[PDB]
This record gives C-alpha cells, sequence and structure tokens, in this order.
C-alpha cells in the first residue's frame, strides 16, 4: 500500500 | 581494461568536450543571471486548468495577439507569504529566466497583479510522464533509460551552474511532440555553492539527509534520480507507504528491495544512487557525474546524440492540434479573481 495519485511537495517536515 | 585504449581516448576527448560546453554555458547563464519580458493578464484567454497545487494552478492560455498557446502558472501572493515560499518563488523566476537547455521548460513572460504572480511557459501538449506511467504500469528498461539519460544531462548542466533542482518526480516531467522530456516546476530550485538547509521536496523522493535535518548538497538530486529510475522501471517508487512519516522511516533505513524483473545492471546503478552514505553515492564522488554516465546500465546510451535529440524516442504522444489538452487529466475550474487592493506588495517587489 502506498500513494498512487499525484504527490504534493512539502515546504516543511 | 573494460575499454580498449582507443575507446578510452574517445571517452576522454568526450569528457573534455563536456567541460568546454559547461564553461560556455556558465558564461551565458551568468550574463543572464546578473542582467535579466512582461505581459498582463488580459493579453491571454484562459482555456483549461492543466494542474493544481498548494499555491495555485497551471492553466492553458492562448495569447490573444499571436494565437500562441502557453502554460500559465498562477500563484496566489497571500498563500506564498504564509510560508517560506517568497524566496522559493523568486528563485523559480530568476532561474527560469537565466537557464537554457533542451530539456528545461522555457519561460516566456512573467508579471504580477494585486493578487497573483504569473509565469507563462511553453505548453508541452504530450502530458505528464506521471499519467503515461500510471496508465501503462511501468516502462521497459530501454524506455526508462532514454528518459533517465535526459535527466542526467539536465542535472549535469544545472549542477555546473551551482543550481540544485530538488523536486524530481514524474509529475514534473512532460513529454514533448518528439517524445523527449521537459522538466518543469523550479519552485524548489536554488543556487547553492556548498550546502543548504531547507526541508523541502516531495516525500517519496527525499534523500535521507533532508529528512534528518542535515545540511545537504546537490547529491540530493542524484538520490532522487535513483527514485525516479526505480519508479519508471517498477511502476512504483522504492519507499512506498500511505503516510509521509512511514515513507521517511523507509528512506532512512538504508534498505531497498527490487522487482525480480530488474536487470542486475539496473540494480547495481540503483544501489549506488540510493546510497545513504554520501561518501559512496554516485554523483558525489571524485569522478562526479561520470560514475553515472559510464555505468554499465548506460553502456548503450549515446550521450551526445541524446543532447542533440538524434535518438528515436520510445513513445510519441498523440497530438491533435496546438491547443489540444487530450493528454492531460481534468481539474475543477475556479474563477481567477483579482482584488481591487494590492496584496503583499513589499514582499514581492523583486518579482
Ligand atoms: N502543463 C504544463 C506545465 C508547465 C509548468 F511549468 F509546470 F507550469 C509548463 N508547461 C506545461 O505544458
Amino acid at each position: 500500500a502506498g500513494r498512487t495519485g499525484r504527490r504534493q511537495a512539502i515546504h516543511d517536515i | 581494461g573494460h575499454m580498449g585504449n582507443a575507446a578510452a581516448a574517445k571517452k576522454g576527448s568526450e569528457q573534455e568536450s563536456v567541460k568546454e560546453f559547461l564553461a560556455k554555458a556558465k558564461e551565458e547563464f551568468l550574463k543572464k543571471w546578473e542582467s535579466p519580458n512582461t505581459a498582463q493578464l488580459d493579453h491571454f484567454d484562459r482555456i483549461k486548468t492543466l494542474g493544481t497545487g498548494s499555491f495555485g494552478r497551471v492553466m492553458l492560455v492562448k495569447h490573444k495577439e499571436t494565437g500562441n498557446h502557453y502554460a500559465m502558472k498562477i500563484l496566489d501572493k497571500q498563500k506564498v507569504v504564509k510560508l517560506k515560499q517568497i524566496e522559493h518563488t523568486l528563485n523559480e523566476k530568476r532561474i527560469l529566466q537565466a537557464v537554457n537547455f533542451p530539456f528545461l521548460v522555457k519561460l516566456e513572460f512573467s508579471f504580477k497583479d494585486n493578487s497573483n504572480l504569473y509565469m507563462v511557459m511553453e505548453y508541452v501538449p504530450g502530458g505528464e510522464m506521471f499519467s503515461h506511467l500510471r496508465r501503462i504500469g511501468r516502462f521497459s528498461e530501454p524506455h526508462a533509460r532514454f528518459y533517465a539519460a535526459q535527466i542526467v544531462l539536465t542535472f549535469e548542466y544545472l549542477h555546473s551552474l551551482d543550481l540544485i533542482y530538488r523536486d524530481l518526480k514524474p509529475e514534473n516531467l512532460l513529454i514533448d511532440q518528439q517524445g523527449y522530456i521537459q522538466v518543469t516546476d523550479f519552485g524548489f530550485a536554488k543556487r547553492v555553492k556548498g550546502r543548504t538547509w531547507t526541508l523541502c521536496g516531495t516525500p517519496e523522493y527525499l534523500a535521507p539527509e533532508i529528512i534528518l535535518s542535515k545540511g545537504y548538497n546537490k547529491a540530493v538530486d542524484w538520490w532522487a534520480l535513483g527514485v525516479l529510475i526505480y519508479e519508471m522501471a517498477a511502476g512504483y517508487p522504492p519507499f512506498f507507504a500511505d503516510q509521509p512519516i512511514q515513507i521517511y522511516e523507509k528512506i532512512v533505513s538504508g534498505k531497498v528491495r527490487f522487482p525480480s524483473h530488474f536487470s542486475s545492471d539496473l540494480k547495481d546503478l540503483l544501489r549506488n544512487l540510493l546510497q545513504v552514505d554520501l561518501t559512496k553515492r554516485f554523483g558525489n564522488l571524485k569522478n562526479g557525474v561520470n560514475d553515472i554516465k559510464n555505468h554499465k546500465w548506460f553502456a548503450t546510451t549515446d550521450w551526445i546524440a541524446i543532447y542533440q535529440r538524434k535518438v528515436e524516442a520510445p513513445f510519441i504522444p498523440k497530438f491533435k492540434g496546438p491547443g489540444d489538452t487530450s493528454n492531460f487529466d481534468d481539474y475543477e475550474e475556479e474563477e481567477i479573481r483579482v482584488s481591487i487592493n494590492e496584496k503583499c506588495g513589499k514582499e514581492f517587489t523583486e518579482f
């Protein structure tokens, strides 16, 4: 199981 | 040795020619970087949304005067300020103005208004690598290799200018009418002479040193190339989980498993790109990008021919007309509202 759709960038963790 | 002494001499001459090219490319970039084409919103008809993100959207537009189609990235100024994205948005515009490479999307205009920032770029009608890959499942190794070679050359160019890219993924790679790759989204690109510290990127593609809050360098792009090649050839990325925190735990662990159909040459390359230890990661060693370019998995790759666009592409997108959007997915369409009052004027004086 993992993300199959478009993946958004992150600006901070 | 692996090469006869003659083939070795040819490869050496080739590498000196690369240095000559990059030296000229740096001179041209610096001329543009120090001494940088506006338009306005009502010069364009808005046609369709081509993609969406946290800060805005990309729209297909048609320039009224010329009839040319373009992709217009629209950023909401107030949303950009709400984050450490002011600098990043300025980075994107400044870098796009100054670079020039066959696999990097070309910026045509930029402007701003009371509410938004706008960057108008070349429209690439073949669509995102992402949707072709998700549709067909996975690319065969030769097909993945053809795309990977273009990324290697693009990073060799960018890194020679001290530019890190920091958002490689299939969503950001468009396929042009000849089947070649256009890299888009320079929102995290930055000029970095040594290290930088911002925690940014896309979870599945982050190198371990980013996740671990260590100052990092251009080697994060070579790690991301490993993720991209794996995903192109497998159909899913190497560190794959439903939530970012689970993804991060897999990345840091130093473990990767490969599909049984991956060639041993591919696995060897990927073990050396997806290398946690920076003293061992390909692209980060004394021989630089040449450890990648000279790897066995790329033995069939004619690097100059790829650059010169002489190689027949594995896949040619269907194209019905210059404004055709059939290779893009649909998105909810929202009104483009421009406030009567200027927002965040001082923050974006330089844009
Ligand atoms: N769909 C497109 C997006 C971009 C962008 F740079 F990402 F904004 C450029 N050209 C396109 O065709």
